[PDB]
């Protein structure tokens, strides 16, 4: 029940999970795997750690047997009941740990596949438990530190590009890939190659922080491997650029090096906080003169509509260094305990529109917006489980990652496969005359499934013609 | 080595799962009366 690194002589402790009356993981509908680690379940027979439903099935006798395999930490069940395929063939299960330093509900065993012929079942836990390092995910351009924390993928993966629905790659940026349903990409995997023929290929490990270009200005990322290539060890290299915009980018493949992997991702996190031209103001050559919005810079906002508290802060972060729940958002989505941002203050945007004689303000690249179910319907949190509020989508009692589509799943029992948008958080104030409205409020005008917020405006500063 | 009883039925849903699976020889001759793979099981597996 303890494992060491070799490398480092790390000390693993996985006690914390001994217990005899088990987990409970999830398979099908309403499957049922009741499981142990280190130790014996209690629902299954004596001597075995995991079982099936209505029958006492085994996958496996319970075992101390703890390997560290490339950051990860499996565990071996063996000798179980014989499976159909042919003589002498029993079950078995490989439980793995997977490293997650980010606490949470989706801290649970998960099936993730299944091998049908040599009757293995595999199996991803992820805990901050299975940590050695921290998660050195910012490097250092100059005197301002770029981080890519907010591109971490932490509910599945980055699907890639059919460069020559049916995926061919799956990206994870710093932490390990996320055990996702169905496809079997070895756990710890960071970069993961999924064949017509043929099962996953660990092509991609995460090695170090992120690298710095001195010329250009590229940060790039390097994921070895732990199986080998065919003229030899496989290996993938991440190249970023900048690319300001809407979009927080996706990692395309480029080159396929016959034993290396090339991937080119645009984003504007690898961007510098850039200082805005001219202040607070905005000048546009079709009226020439300028809208001095420095008056409104002056403290926060409470805009509200049904029960949503909002924070608006022109040219000023939307909750200060007291609360702080949002930082680097312009606009602040409060809910006391978390807080989602709708747009980084630097990404702010200022442009005239010629229609309704307005001046529009916007940020961009806030938080990931809300998922939804596979149907349509929007997700709701936080919901009730058993006695539990939750406030993003699970994974109990279920396969795939599932929400509520009420306020309570106990007491309605509605809900749906959660399917997350690659789409992150933006926030527009569309500033429209007034002239007795010295220094106006700001209202709600329309809020686009939680993944845009337009607020209106009205103030005396966007007037003066006369 | 026989798949009978409701220890055939436990494992076609840990096969088959959402998908479903049907009973049409048919599967308890194939599995139970005789000894299958776990691929000539999946065959018994509701269409995607
Ligand atoms: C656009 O509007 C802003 C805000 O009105 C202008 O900046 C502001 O300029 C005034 C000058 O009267 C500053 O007021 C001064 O404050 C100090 C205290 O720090 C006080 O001792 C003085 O008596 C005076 O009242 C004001 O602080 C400053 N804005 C802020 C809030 O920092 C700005 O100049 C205008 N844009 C243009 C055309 O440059
Ligand atoms: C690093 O900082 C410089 C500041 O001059 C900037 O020009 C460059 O774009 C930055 N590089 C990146 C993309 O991190
Ligand atoms: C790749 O090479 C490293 C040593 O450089 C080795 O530890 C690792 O096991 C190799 N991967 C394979 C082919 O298992």
């Amino acid at each position: 029940c303890q494992v060491t690194n070799p490398s480092t002589g790390h000390l693993f402790d996985l006690s914390s999970l001994s217990g005899r009356a088990g987990f409970t993981a999830a398979y099908s509908e309403k499957g049922l795997v009741y499981m142990s680690i280190c130790g014996e379940n209690e629902n299954c027979p004596p001597g075995v750690g995991a079982c099936f439903g209505q029958t006492r099935i085994s996958v496996g006798k319970a075992n101390k047997r703890l390997r560290y395999v490339d950051q990860v930490l499996q565990l071996v069940y063996k000798d179980g009941s014989p499976c159909p395929s042919k003589s002498g063939l029993s079950y078995k299960s490989v439980i793995s740990f997977v490293c997650r330093p980010e606490a949470g509900p989706t801290n649970r065993p998960m099936l993730i596949s299944l091998d049908k012929q040599t009757c293995t079942l595999f199996f991803s836990w992820h805990t901050p438990l299975a940590c050695e390092q921290a998660t050195e995910c910012s490097v250092r351009n100059g005197s301002s530190i770029v981080d890519l924390s907010p591109l971490i993928h932490r509910t599945g993966g980055y699907e890639a590009y059919d460069e020559s629905t049916n995926p061919d790659f799956y990206i994870n940026i710093c932490q390990p890939l996320n055990p996702m349903h169905a496809v079997p990409c070895p756990a710890g995997a960071a970069v993961c190659k999924v064949p017509i023929d043929g099962p996953p290929i660990d092509i991609g490990r995460v090695a170090g922080p992120p690298i710095l270009n001195p010329i250009a200005n590229e940060i790039y990322l390097n994921f070895e491997s732990s199986t080998p290539c065919l003229a030899d060890n496989y290996t993938s290299l991440i190249a970023f650029h900048c690319k300001r915009g809407v979009s927080m980018g996706t990692p395309k493949l480029l080159r396929t090096s016959e034993c290396d992997f090339v991937f080119e991702w645009e984003t504007p996190v690898v961007c510098p906080d850039e200082v805005r031209m001219d202040g607070c103001t905005l000048t546009d050559e079709q009226l020439l003169y300028s809208f001095n919005l420095s008056s409104l810079s002056t403290s926060t906002f409470k805009v509200t509509r049904d029960s949503r508290t909002y924070s608006v802060g022109v040219c000023t972060f939307a909750v200060g260094p007291e609360q702080g729940g949002c930082k680097d958002g312009g606009v602040c989505l409060l809910s006391g305990t978390k807080g989602a941002s709708f747009g980084r203050l630097q990404s702010m945007k200022l442009d005239y529109r010629h229609q309704d004689e307005a001046v529009v303000l916007s940020y961009v690249n806030g938080d990931r917006c809300p998922p939804e179910t596979d149907d349509g319907v929007p997700c709701v949190f936080p919901f009730i489980f058993n006695g539990k509020s939750y406030e993003e989508c699970i994974i109990e009692s279920r396969a795939k990652l599932w929400c509520s589509t009420t306020a309570d799943y106990d007491r309605d029992h509605e809900w749906g496969f959660c399917r997350h948008s690659n789409s992150y958080r933006t926030s527009s104030i569309i500033f429209k005359c007034d002239e007795d409205e010295d220094i106006g409020r700001p209202q709600v005008f329309s809020e686009v499934r939680g993944c845009d917020v337009t607020f209106e405006w009205k103030t005396k500063v966007v007037c003066p013609p006369k | 080595e026989t798949l009978c009883g409701g220890e055939l039925v436990d494992t076609l849903q840990f096969v088959c799962g959402d998908r479903g699976f049907y009973f049409s020889r048919g599967i308890v001759e194939e599995c139970c009366f005789r000894s299958c793979d776990l691929a000539l099981l999946e065959t018994y597996c509701a269409t995607p």
